[PDB]
């Protein structure tokens, strides 16, 4: 599904 | 970027992010890496943000085109999907080349080495998403191997709430589900990661708690989608 | 793009839009224009969408960087703003060059000629947004002259609800407010355009009504902001 | 303020 985003937002 | 100072490349990468110019950001960070010095934590995040956003846009475009091509099945849709695919592969090869020359080999601290091996796993995963030829199995195994080495270091050297350890587990779980055809392994990894992080939250300050719980929610979001 | 068929360039421009690859879209449309044939209505819209989205992103980045630079007042912010500015100018020069060689001169129907002169006004307006040197007044006047010729044709040849006539008036009003320091002219133009369109809506089909009222709402949104 | 968008959306 979702992987880690680049920034906390 | 050979003629620009390292510090100026870093400064311009930060400006490029603020301006949402991620291709520029990635070029500035490639130039900074090529200065040959190790990267600090903040600089590693600039490198990752830049390339993750560039390849993320290429992946989204490839998926749009691949969907159109599959519905269609003249040469134009396949040709254009192939063009986007080749560009995407080129960016992944560039990132992998920076990691191999020489970020990983100079990274001794667990935080840096895990970060770079997680990136290595991610860019091989992006290559695996578009792979079909004689090397597809080898691309998948290259992603697996990088993620596995990162996991082994993270489990020995980092607490279970460390955000790099958590993001690595998140991404490796996505690899298992979406690439390796191992949904049970993906679910197991996400569950055990989430539970072991939960049990260590009591040790954390408010800001560290916020970071760890943010990634735990991403793990939970995937578990909800997968179960 | 010289070796690709015209029809294939058009098809790929449509695919690039669906994939949100606007730089590719613009390159495909530049190649199509350079085939030397006139453009149909749909093809004119592909050309405009492509370049409007490319330059729109450059403008947004230039504004972010210009704001940072003004707050700061090392060389890096100015250097990077200058880099983005030069790229933006290059794209505007490319569009203006397509219009001059030879889209405008071959456009005889009012719809095509107005469309291209509106574009000409827009790309000189984008150049004027970043201009400061000895030619800034001449850039502003070049935008004005293109918009004015388009207005004169539109008023003679098109009904007051025609969407190209309305969009031209909208953009020329933005020129007056934001570039020419003529807010009263901007307000007057937007008001008279809106009122004359309102009085002609009764002639329109449901789909034409939707188009005209959409642009009338943009005129009204600007009037609300300006008054 | 706002100029014309490329598409009706
Ligand atoms: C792969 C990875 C994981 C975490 C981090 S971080 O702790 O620097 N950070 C940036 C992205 C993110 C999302 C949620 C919580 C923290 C963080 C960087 C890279
Ligand atoms: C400059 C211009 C105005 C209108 C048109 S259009 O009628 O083809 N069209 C596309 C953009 C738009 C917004 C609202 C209503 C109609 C339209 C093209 C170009
Ligand atoms: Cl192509
Ligand atoms: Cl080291
Ligand atoms: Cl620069
Ligand atoms: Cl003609
Ligand atoms: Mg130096
Ligand atoms: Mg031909």
């Amino acid at each position: 599904a979702g992987s880690i985003p680049g920034r906390r937002s | 970027m050979g003629s620009m100072e390292r510090a100026s490349l870093i400064q311009k990468a930060k400006l490029a992010e603020q301006a949402e110019r991620y291709e520029d950001m990635a070029a500035f960070m490639k130039g900074a890496v090529e200065k040959g010095e190790e990267l600090s934590c903040e600089e590693r995040n600039l490198l990752s943000v830049a390339y993750k956003n560039v390849v993320g846009g290429q992946r989204a475009a490839w998926r749009v085109l691949s969907s159109i091509e599959q519905k269609s099945n003249g040469p134009e849709v396949r040709e254009y999907r192939e063009k986007v695919e080749t560009e995407l592969q080129g960016v992944c090869d560039t990132v992998l080349g920076l990691l191999d020359s020489h970020l990983i080999k100079e990274a001794g601290d667990a935080e840096s080495r895990v970060f770079y091996l997680k990136m290595k796993g991610d860019y091989y995963r992006y290559l695996a998403e578009v792979a079909t030829g004689d090397d597809k199995k080898r691309i998948i195994d290259s992603a697996r191997s990088a993620y596995q080495e990162a996991m082994d270091i993270s489990k020995k050297e980092m607490p279970p709430t460390n955000p790099i350890r958590l993001g690595l587990a998140l991404n490796f779980s996505v690899f298992h589900y979406e690439i390796a055809n191992s949904p049970e392994e993906a679910i197991s990894l996400a569950k055990t990661t989430f539970d072991e992080a939960m049990a260590d939250l009591h040790t954390l300050s408010e800001d560290s708690y916020k970071d760890s719980t943010l990634i735990m929610q991403l793990l939970r979001d995937n578990l909800t989608l997968w179960t």
